[PDB]
RNA sequence: CUGGGGAUAACAGAGUCGUCUCGGGCGAGAGCCCAUAUCGACCCCGAGGCUUGCUACCUCGCUGUCGGCUCUUCCCAUCCUGGCCCUGCAGCAGGGGCCAAGGGUGGGGGUGUUCACCCAUUAAAGGGGAACGUGAGCUGGGCUUAGACCGUCGUGAGACAGGUCGGAUGCUAUCUACCGGAGGUGUUGGCCGCCUGAGGGGAAGGCUCCCCCAGUACGAGAGGAACAGGGAGCCGCGGCCUCUGGUCUACCGGUUGUCCUACAGGGCAUAGCCGGGCAGCUACGCCGCAGCCGAUAAGGCCUGAAAGCAUCUAAGGCCGAAGCGGCCCCCGAAAACAGGCGGCCACCGAGGGCCCGGGAAGAAGACCCGGUUGAUGGGGCGGGGAUGUAAGCGGGAAGGGAAACCGACCCGUUCAGUCUGCCGCUCCCAACAGCCCGAGUGCUACCGGG
RNA sequence: CCUUGUCGGUUAAAUGCCGACCUGCAUGAAUGGCGUAACGAGGUCCCCACUGUCCCCGGCUGGGGCCCGGCGAAACCUCUGC
RNA sequence: AGCCGAGGGAACUCGGCAAAUUGGCCCCGUAACUUCGGGAGAAGGGGUGCCUGCGGGUGUGUAACCCGCAGGUCGCAGUGAC
RNA sequence: GUUACUCCAAAGGGUGUCCCUGGCCUUAGACAGCGG
RNA sequence: ACGGCCCACCAAGCCGAAGAUCGGUACGGGCCAUGAGAGUGGGAGCCCGGAGAUGGACACUGAGACACGGGUCCAGGCCCUAC
């Protein structure tokens, strides 16, 4: 009954939900929503979005 | 020649609108324990849990995702006792006895209640029925019950029903019924965690539908789609017999049918909106409330899987008239997680 | 207990969904001559009027070789699907999908015709065919 | 082209069965010997009406078409699935025959094809009928008009049950039939509620694989089972939206061209286009679908005479199938013995409807919830949710300009602003005011009691 | 004609298309013979890309269909109608 | 009469019918065959917005119409619709 | 079976039952059984 | 460490029938075989030099390596495994 962490928004999401994506090089990824999956695959930058944690990352990086 | 099975079943015909929104029970199970053989409540919503598997089969002993339905069950009121005798063909009612003090709202279902009917008259009628049953004429005893929808603020007009009693002695059944009448009855006194149940309700309505969706008919070739016949059947039959056969699929009413399900497992029984997992007391109501149904506040059943009906519909439950041979244990399973996040 | 030491098959409790119908092209992941195959059958399947047989991860299919060394081209082979693009569920409820569709060529018994699989494969396939994870360097 | 013809063909139907499909009797023999495990000449006797012919009783504008797609149903002369018998049946498999039509019998390549042929799977991938089932259901590839080319025949105009390209597909349902939905009368006064369950329908289930029994029985070896017990899946059926996907012309944002003077806010260009998307609907998602009891079929036995013995049968018993009946699911007081029970009213008025606020229900009707003994809709204030951080203000910005200043974009105020076909609290507004149906009887035989 | 002629190539599988072989039922030289670049809403076969053609269907938009008010026909019709 | 559809991509059908794909401009590059005229826009590949400036052509022109360069910056997408 | 006709299945078989006829054994015959 | 070795800007230069470019074959020499000699052919074994370590690319440490019995990745093969 473990909560997973999303690779785009950085939030925790509950057991029984979400997606695991696998790349043929073994690298794994975790998504909480089709929104985040789609944005990742199309190439929106999360460091610019004020509802992610990478945004606080970049705010420190300033 | 190409062979294939026919489209749809003929076992649920005629596919018409149900006679009543309150569902009727036709058959009862044979139980040795002297108890009331069912309960009734209102459907609230769905969630999921993570539990350790119990039932025989592969996956046993592992942590699995399980969908769950919640049914709110306020206590019922027992207002009557009926006696049945054997007539020429089948059973026929011999007589009825009622309680004298009934809620003001019951008159919304039963417009004509007696005028005075005091307690001493009620007791004399009980005595008459007792002596009648004490001879050997009587063959079955049933309870008369009404819901109390006003505790949970859903409505004020109750639903009135009849429920059978288990065992094989009319006198035992009558002693039970006489110790029950005039009082409120709870689901924990009737049901046991871990049982298998049959659920009964009227399904969601969908109005008039065509044969593609009502029977699983195929959509014709794209030439016919451009001709004006895509969602039609080919023909109504052959030259002879020179009439339309009742087995040919046609459009009509879909949904709002009487239906029965088999072998749904009872996971847990809750009280006052709470469930106790590991000493804690957690709320099943998700953040924001159930969609199209508010907060659960009285008592609730957790049933595995899905059940017929819309949200605020009346549900009836009975124990397992047709269970398998490798039942799982009658005991609440080990639950590791219950979801109570927002559902809208 | 007859023959378990030398073995080719096992059991898996997931049963993924069937995502690839007859006619699908699969990239080959094993180090055999073949590179691209086409599905012409699914071992063990019975259907209905106007239904195409379909396969998912862990299923054995009959296929034809379209690209590769002349020795293998234009032949009918057997193969196992080891990763698919359509997401499927597991026991905890989290879905899993991969980057491409791929297969591995085997013998009617289940013995690989090759010594190396490139890329991650699925635990369902590895469980149902115990002679693959041995020759695979990543199993998720 | 005109007039006619069912006095007369093509065409389906009726008749017939030579032919066709399916069988039988007898016994020459073949089978190491041994007619009859299997095969069975020559000669004789049949069934069906599904092939083609024969005839010309019906129709000459009934429909004049083949094939395919779609949809329903029946027969058995049984391909698989259930149960049995003989064998030239060691086992694994094979031949042949009996009972059984409940379920199944599929996907592809060339060809207008039916059929036949081939491919890979499969438990097996049976064959027929219903106007060669099915064009007021579709298609129009073939065939069978008018245009054109080749070959052959003909002096020629031309022709070919020879080849090839192209070549119109109409309908507002009168009656009945079926699928569903309403309004009445009757059930011998009217009404509310709960039951019974005569009758009808059901495939609600069918099938496969793996493990173990077991490398065991059997067998010289090679090979190679079964009863019970454990699991999983395919096809079919019935439901639901917690999870996952699709849509979501409610909603949020970005951006092109132009118009409202520029800012800000808007209109048009498929919602202008693009991205995301809750509720709802849906499947590519998820949940559920019994084996027992009773009588039988082929067959296997007991007792037992006709016939002092023998004999499964003539009288009697005992067993024995995916098949029959029941349990179970759906419909069901118009079930004409047109039902039972409890309660209310009558012998002004019980009860019901219109009306009003609304959905979980809905083509009209019907159904369900509420109507101040109130949270039904709206508003207000709070929760949860979708987008993605508003305008304004301030500070920067590659660079330009004496300087002032211009400047796409960035930063802060700011999980912001906007919205919410979801939840809760609160009588602030509206659920007011009315109006319409509506049961009442007598004779005879009484019954059971005065 | 026999004909899905035989051989080869194209397919997992070819009554097809292409290339050859001559047994030309019944080819043949201005009723022209054999070739041919460019051109064709001509006929035919294959490949890449692409797609709701199809597996298997689902959701949404506008106009009809349904209800209400108004105007208001026709084809057809022996009598009827399990 | 229109819009979108996961995975697969003609398995549909007499037959890819219908729908979908491509698409404007500049630069690179361009086959067989050929009646040397063509084929040919063959095929195929890269780029394109906004802002801040710098240069050229004709012209008397800080008039007008055209041709190039550098730098900064935003978005899934710059012939962004047509 | 309950069919005058219009408008009804055979060759070949049956210690199924009811009858007729003609031979051969019989007071120890035709089966089984004590005893070759 | 000099250098179009690399870059920004300014020009149009450079090689070639005395054969450029392209292709074929080939490790180079001291030397070897043969022949009267002129010459024809070969250049594995010894010495000097060059290159390579399954094919290809890239780095650390050290005076010195892009390292034959050190490192990292891809391709192509193999071995152990309680997978
Ligand atoms: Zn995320």
């Amino acid at each position: 009954a473990r909560w997973n962490v999303c690779s785009y928004c950085g939030r925790e999401f509950e057991p029984g939900t979400g997606k695991m994506f696998v790349r043929n090089d073994g690298r794994v990824l975790f998504f909480c929503s089709s929104k985040c999956e789609k944005y990742y695959f199309m190439g929106r930058n999360p460091r610019k979005l004020k509802w992610t944690k990478a945004f606080q990352e970049a705010r420190l990086q300033r | 020649k190409i062979h294939r099975p026919r489209r749809g079943s003929l076992a649920y015909s005629p596919r018409k609108r149900a006679k009543s929104i309150v569902p009727r029970i036709r058959s009862w199970p044979k139980d040795s324990e002297v108890r009331m053989l069912g309960f009734a409540g209102y459907k609230a919503g769905m969630t999921h849990i993570l539990m350790i598997d119990d039932s025989p089969g592969l996956t046993k002993g592992k942590e699995i995702f399980v969908p769950v339905t919640i049914v709110e069950v306020p206590p019922l009121f027992v207002y009557g006792i009926r006696a049945y005798k054997q007539g020429y063909l089948g059973l026929e009612t011999a007589t009825e006895v009622w309680f004298h003090d009934l809620h003001k709202n019951v008159a919304r279902r039963i417009k004509t209640l007696p005028k005075n009917y005091n307690e001493e008259a009620f007791q004399a009628k009980l005595g008459q029925l007792e002596d009648l049953v004490n001879d050997g004429e009587i063959a079955d005893v049933r309870l008369l019950v009404h819901t109390q929808p006003w505790l949970i603020g859903l409505k004020k007009k109750p639903e009135v029903m009849e429920y059978a009693i288990g065992g094989d002695d009319v006198k035992a059944k009558f002693d039970y019924a006489k110790e029950k009448i005039g009082k409120e009855l709870r689901a924990g006194e009737v049901l046991h965690e871990g049982e298998l149940l049959d659920v009964i309700a009227v399904t969601k309505g969908k109005g008039t539908q065509g044969p593609v969706k009502r029977w699983g008919v195929k959509v014709q070739f794209h030439k016919a789609q451009r001709a004006g016949k895509g969602r039609h059947i080919g023909n109504l039959g052959p030259w002879h017999p020179a009439r339309v056969m009742w087995t040919v699929p046609q459009a009509g009413q879909m949904g709002f049918h009487h239906r029965t399900e088999f072998n749904k497992r009872l996971i847990a029984i809750g009280e006052n909106g709470k469930l106790v997992l590991d000493g804690n007391e957690i709320e099943i109501t998700p953040k924001g409330g159930f969609p199209h149904y508010g907060i659960v506040r009285s008592d609730f059943l957790m049933i595995e899987g899905t059940i017929p009906g819309s949200f605020k519909r009346i549900i009836r439950v009975r124990p397992a008239i047709r269970p398998p041979k490798k039942k799982p244990p009658v005991e609440r399973p080990q639950i590791t997680y219950v979801s109570r996040e927002s559902k809208q | 207990a007859k023959k378990g030491a030398g073995a080719t098959r096992g059991i898996s409790p997931v049963r993924p969904t069937r995502a690839l119908p007859i006619g699908a092209y699969l990239k080959v992941a094993d180090n055999s001559g073949a590179k691209v195959i086409q599905i012409i059958g699914v071992v063990g399947y019975k259907g209905t009027r106007r239904r195409l047989a379909a396969a998912g991860v862990g299923d054995m299919v009959v296929a034809t070789v379209k690209k590769g060394r002349p020795d293998m081209r234009h032949q009918v082979v057997r193969a196992v699907v080891v990763r698919q693009r359509k997401e499927y569920r597991r026991l905890d409820g989290m879905r899993v999908k991969f980057e491409d569709n791929a297969a591995a060529i085997v013998t009617p018994e289940g013995v690989p015709r090759g010594t190396e699989i490139r890329g991650a494969i699925a635990r369902e396939a590895a469980e149902r065919w115990v002679r693959l994870g041995s020759i695979a360097s990543i199993v998720l």
